[PDB]
């Protein structure tokens, strides 16, 4: 060891994380793109053969972007002319090549600027959707049949999500769901109508002479909200002669009363549909399980069959209601919610029945339901060594629920101890990733009795790599504050030296259910920060962070701003008397949720900080958007939480910078935490008279994730956090 | 979801 | 011991430690003034000195309102109080006016000049009113009657009667005004402008922070080569006013021969009771001509007669230093004097008859007349900068209208050491004048009576500072030249005290470089550049090259259709002439301005010169197409094909980014910038991110050219000095 | 007048 890991070597991508991703096209295959090449993999033996040749388009023209296969596998869609919007979103251009007859389809094609598109789950119906109206194609090459007519930029969309459904609820463009066999057609129907717009510039290239405005229907705290209808059609009965009836599922009673929130929709059988509803005041949801009724043409949703799930302390879910898994015969289904001591575990409901009961229970937390038989439950959990920054899968014998296997536990325990899982599409073969504490590590099982069958990747390219740079370690571990453990995680430099006194960089992020500490693998900026400039990166998960009950995520309900800052601060306060950190130079930053914990640190007074970097931070909540400050913070309102609003901004503490540096940096064509935010912190220090360092970066958004700017934020920084550290 |  | 051990500091300059006294006054007849004393108005007698209470500051306690500013009418009977004052751009503005009796002495509450008026302007004699709200134009004869609506298609954003659009304001008027009352008042002139199709440049507005979305400001305003606002003149006559019909406005046209294509409106210059001169330009600003027009008694009409038409144009460059000259009528408006550039590029007063094609130049010489000041049947008087053939001295002098060699400089020796920056003030007839001296020694104020120039008494000597300054380390300038291409160039240099040329200092240069720009001349300032020289022990350099002012058209259309060339190469010459001068460290050269100056600050280190270490470019221009046609047209052409395009894309910041990798760079801009656009930064700053070149910036929150505001000129004066200080490693 | 009002 000598080389040590450096900037360029993180920014330039010396030292590459080899993945394996796969998908499933049935239960005993899958495919893997080899070296440009379509592969098709047998899961039992490991063979394979070629499913597309690298050059087979090397005359199409286009470049493609992604392709997507059918589910009977009859043919191939390729997308290309792709332009991102926002998270989520993008428009691309797309063809169908006849894989049968090896062509490309040239008649009614699915036209330019596409928003989405996406098969039936069997067959191969296609529904897209374009200029906001749905279209659905039973065969690839014959006419669409336009099911929505309503369809208005910025202002009706059909099939698919707003500005904050795709940020806040869905996570995702697509507001279509296909039925399990493709007969219906499900979907929403967003009204943005009396929504208000941000609206900031866009400068373009410069031969751009007058900027742009951008426009975006974008409910900030408080304002007026998208209103949403539900939607399903019968894509077996479609016209040519005539348009398409769409038959309406009115939200419930208790949902219809005020503004609320469609949140969840899974399939349950052929003709059975489940919907989860939000009230805007998001400690009350509720699942309507609803019917196709033969005779009627209809869908019925028994208020018999509605299921409520609410809180007391905080908001329903993690981020939103969990999705429910319902067993084969859709009569029964399996979902995560909070016991009564507020741990998240599995419950089993009855469609009819009120009550449900808990099939795991204890001092820790079920991630995700990952795969459900006849015979097992498949599970993701933190409980392995009662760490609740690992994760494991589990399988739970349905049978007897006494019977839980951990299935990753003692596979590679030194290397494994955070994974996540993909089944085949019945789930007789399963990938495990493993993302650390060592080298990523993928491989091939089988359900049966869930032998390891072969290593995918080991990374040990990257491996003979590392062998020779100066790498820095990670110590992750807990501290207890008034009888409770909170976890951190410390990224610390080759050869640590604990008689030394190193300088120590705060990675905050700590909004809520966050967890920053925990047993990952990973080389990014604080690895250079660590091998090169030997500072140690830490972070802390303090009250508000997930994975660990209500009471400590419920902690910051109604009070954003209060205890996950003053936890950071108080972390700071223990690592300093760990030893080997020189009080002189504790520094601390953050993007986005992080740079606004990061603001509100550098600015309580607390004397701990020499110096922060906040990359664009929220700087009070009612610049933010409605679902996810709402769902926190309530409405900023003198009947309801106002005051807490007034009080949690970063301009209130403005004067406070005067004993700190500070970096602010912001894009200006950030649609998620708007520009806004940024200038009025740098207004307001300028009105109390603080010198600090500023960056705006033209035209890159919310990610600042362009090669270049990307490079030059993370060089910017590192000249900053160096000068305030005395590092040449 | 204020995050990168 | 005594000794002097304080330095002008950066508080003193953010503070204001250190104030230079004024002394406004505003003359209202040919013997009297206003001045205000504690706020209270004084009315003053210029020949024995003598002065009264004219308005006791609680006259309007009891308004309920705070008082911005006042006007009183020309026949002392009214006065015009302006308060719920509010800016909007460089020289418009929105407020409420209320008008007290002053022989009454009781606010007039009947037909008041509503709120959210434009421009207020009383009649020249008399008490008649014109103001313009929600760009219409408004006349009350007495103060306490009715308005009558004079234009009835105004219209924001697209039609302005009585005011002008960004540009005309910003450009061409330097006003907000556009209504010229004539001589005695019986007529209003007024242009209107339609913004129809003028594109609009848009930017975000954050506003208080309890403003949850952000406002988008929409400005009419035409970038380089885009469709213009258009122009048309109308002359009423107020006297024939009437409350059952509406007013007759009677249209001037412009001459056919600005009518072919697209033109403005450079100049209204009233002659006489009936008699209007008004100059046009054409979009190519090389051609104007100046239409003589007379009110026809039988008609009710105006007639601009071909044979009284004039002509001005250049082969060289533009036509005046920004625009067109102001004429200056004789008495019976048969005879005018203006400022026009002579056989040899130099600009001095032409006598011209109304009847006559040429004209008899009255003044020469290898220097120029910088202003006609005022004009009696007797004599003409000027300033110019004549005086030791120094180009940024200001001195008055006065010419015998029937013998032109009888030429006085009225100013030149009353202090030669400590003025040699002129500016004049005279009363309605020229019976007295204030005169300012500007520098280079402390500003001073002086009072005289024309008729034999002899000197009445010191209004204000700045002694007052002058006893603060006795045992403060106080910079000097050095003033002087450099012969480039045997040509005389000129620079001045704020020194530090207790100067040693054996020393080696580091230098900033201070540039603006824009053209018929100034930078070296003979004024005092109390400034950054004093503290700089003061207490960083920095000298503070500026330089006159190819393209500035005041010294021939040979200089200063040496840039023409060519921005970002000579001037640019002319800073960095003068910056390498003044290291091979012995007291500058080589080492330590930087280099800042803002605007224009960001401009040629950016463009000098993109250059890959290596002379400059660092540089802060303020509100810069990047380039050209971004800036409104009026100014840039006028030295770059059109930005296209068949002009001079090539040159528009020559000229950018952007296209030198990759050499910015040699220096150290502040980019600070505005965010609410009208004038240049924050755009301008912002493509700058993407550039630089595109080569990967690390600079230093800072963007201002709703701030806008002037970066003026309180608090944020403190912040950025405070910002540079930390950024020059840490270039220049000082402690 | 690109030029710093004041
Ligand atoms: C989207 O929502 C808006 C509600 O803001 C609906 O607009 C109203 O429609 C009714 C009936 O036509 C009118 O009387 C109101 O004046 C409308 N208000 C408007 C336009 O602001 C609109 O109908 C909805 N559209 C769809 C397709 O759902
Ligand atoms: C302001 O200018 C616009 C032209 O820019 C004028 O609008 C035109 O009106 C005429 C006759 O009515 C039409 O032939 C044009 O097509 C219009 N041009 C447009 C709208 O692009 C308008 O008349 C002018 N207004 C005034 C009062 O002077
Ligand atoms: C901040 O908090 C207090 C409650 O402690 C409240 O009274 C106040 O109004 C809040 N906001 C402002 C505007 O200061
Ligand atoms: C793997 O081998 C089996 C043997 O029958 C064959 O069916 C299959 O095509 C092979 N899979 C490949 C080549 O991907
Ligand atoms: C999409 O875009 C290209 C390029 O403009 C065009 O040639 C093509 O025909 C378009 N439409 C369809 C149906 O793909
Ligand atoms: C169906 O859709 C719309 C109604 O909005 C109409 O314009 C269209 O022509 C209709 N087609 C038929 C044949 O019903
Ligand atoms: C898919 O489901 C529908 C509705 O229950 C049913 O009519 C249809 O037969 C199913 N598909 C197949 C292939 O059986
Ligand atoms: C939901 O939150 C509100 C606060 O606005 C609270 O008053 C109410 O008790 C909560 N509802 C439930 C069911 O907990
Ligand atoms: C100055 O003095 C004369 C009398 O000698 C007087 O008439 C005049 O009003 C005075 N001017 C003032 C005080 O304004
Ligand atoms: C001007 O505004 C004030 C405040 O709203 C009002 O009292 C006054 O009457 C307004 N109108 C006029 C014509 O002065
Ligand atoms: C004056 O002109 C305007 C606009 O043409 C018109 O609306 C108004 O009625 C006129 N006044 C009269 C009645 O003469
Ligand atoms: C003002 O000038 C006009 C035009 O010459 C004239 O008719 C009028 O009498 C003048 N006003 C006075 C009172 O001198
Ligand atoms: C005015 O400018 C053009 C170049 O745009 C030039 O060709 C023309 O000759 C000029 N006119 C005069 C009077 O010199």
């Amino acid at each position: 060891s000598r080389k040590t890991y450096t900037l360029t070597d993180y920014l330039k991508n010396t030292y590459r994380l080899k993945l394996y991703s796969l998908r499933w096209i049935s239960d005993h295959e899958y495919l893997y793109k080899q070296e440009n090449n379509i592969l098709v993999f047998n899961a039992e033996y490991g063979n394979s053969s070629v499913f597309l040749e690298n050059s087979t388009f090397d005359e199409f023209g286009h470049s493609i972007n992604d392709y997507s296969i059918s589910p009977d596998g009859q043919f191939i869609l390729l997308e290309y002319n792709y332009v991102k919007q926002w998270r989520h979103s993008y428009t691309a251009s797309y063809d169908i090549y006849d894989l049968n007859k090896r062509q490309l389809i040239t008649e009614e094609r699915i036209p330019n600027n596409t928003q989405w598109v996406t098969w039936s789950p069997v067959g191969h119906k296609l529904a897209y959707v374009w200029n906001n109206d749905i279209y659905v194609k039973i065969e690839p090459n014959l006419p669409s049949y336009r099911i929505t007519w309503t369809g208005k930029e910025d202002i009706i969309y059909n099939g698919i999500t707003d500005w904050v459904y795709e940020e806040e609820v869905f996570s995702a463009y697509s507001a279509l769901w296909w039925s399990p066999n493709g007969t219906f057609l499900a979907y929403a129907q967003f009204n943005d109508t009396e929504v208000p717009l941000i609206e900031y510039s866009f400068y373009s290239d410069e031969s751009l002479q007058y900027p742009k405005t951008v426009r975006v229907p974008y409910p900030k705290a408080g304002a007026v909200n998208p209103t949403v209808k539900f939607f399903v059609v019968n894509t077996d009965s479609l016209s040519s002669v005539t348009n398409a009836t769409s038959i309406q599922i009115t939200a419930p009673a208790s949902m219809l009363i005020g503004d609320h929130y469609l949140c969840d929709v899974t399939w349950a059988t052929q003709e059975r549909i489940s919907l989860q509803w939000l009230r805007r005041i998001q400690n009350y949801s509720v699942m309507d399980i609803c019917d196709y009724d033969e005779s009627s043409g209809r869908w019925n949703c028994l208020v018999a069959r509605q299921h409520i799930e609410m809180s007391t302390t905080g908001w329903v879910g993690r981020f939103r209601p969990s999705e429910p898994h319902f067993t084969l015969d859709g009569n029964s289904f399996y979902k995560i919610i909070s016991n009564e001591e507020g741990y998240r575990h599995i419950c089993y409901f009855q469609i009819d029945k009120k009550d449900c009961t808990f099939i795991t229970k204890g001092t820790w937390e079920v991630i995700g339901i990952e795969a459900l038989t006849s015979d097992y439950l498949y599970y993701i959990s933190n409980e392995y060594k009662g760490m609740p920054g690992g994760r494991n899968l589990y399988k739970i014998q349905l049978s007897d629920y006494t019977k839980v296997t951990c299935l990753s536990c003692e596979l590679n325990p030194e290397r494994c101890q955070y994974y996540s899982v993909s089944f085949s599409k019945e789930a007789k073969y399963y990938q495990l990733r493993c993302s650390g504490p060592g080298l990523p590590l993928y491989t091939l099982h089988s359900s049966v009795n869930d032998k390891g069958l072969r290593v995918l990747e080991d990374n040990s390219a990257l491996d003979k790599m590392l062998q020779n740079v100066q790498m820095p370690s990670k110590k992750l571990d807990f501290i207890i504050l008034n009888e409770t453990k909170f976890w951190y995680q410390m990224i610390l430099p080759p050869h640590f030296d604990k008689s030394k006194k190193y300088p120590l960089l705060l990675d905050v992020y700590a909004g809520p259910c966050s967890q920053k500490a925990d047993t990952v693998f990973r080389l990014n900026w604080a690895t250079y920060l660590a091998s090169t400039e030997n500072i140690i990166v830490a972070s802390f998960d303090g009250r508000g962070s997930g994975y660990q009950g209500d009471k400590i995520m419920h902690a910051i309900n109604r009070r954003l701003g209060t205890f996950e800052v003053e936890d950071q601060i108080e972390a700071a306060r223990q690592f300093s008397k760990m030893g080997f950190v020189d009080n002189k130079r504790i520094a601390i930053w953050g993007w986005s949720y992080g740079g606004y914990v990061t603001s509100m640190v550098l600015g309580s007074g607390s004397g701990v900080f020499k110096c922060g970097i906040a990359v664009a931070p929220v700087s009070r909540w009612e610049y933010y958007d409605s679902v996810y400050t709402e769902r926190y913070m309530g409405l900023p309102t003198p009947e309801d939480n106002l005051d807490h609003y007034r009080n949690s901004t970063v301009m209130s503490r403005a004067e406070n910078f005067k004993q700190v540096e500070y970096l602010l940096i912001h894009g200006t064509a950030d649609d998620n935490v708007h520009f806004q935010q940024s200038a009025q912190i740098s207004k307001a220090l300028v009105d109390v008279g603080v010198d600090f360092q500023a960056m705006w970066y033209t035209d890159e958004d919310h990610g600042i994730a362009s090669s270049t700017a990307h490079q030059h934020i993370y060089t910017h920084m590192s000249h900053f956090i160096k000068q305030c550290f005395s590092l040449p | 979801y204020p995050s990168k």
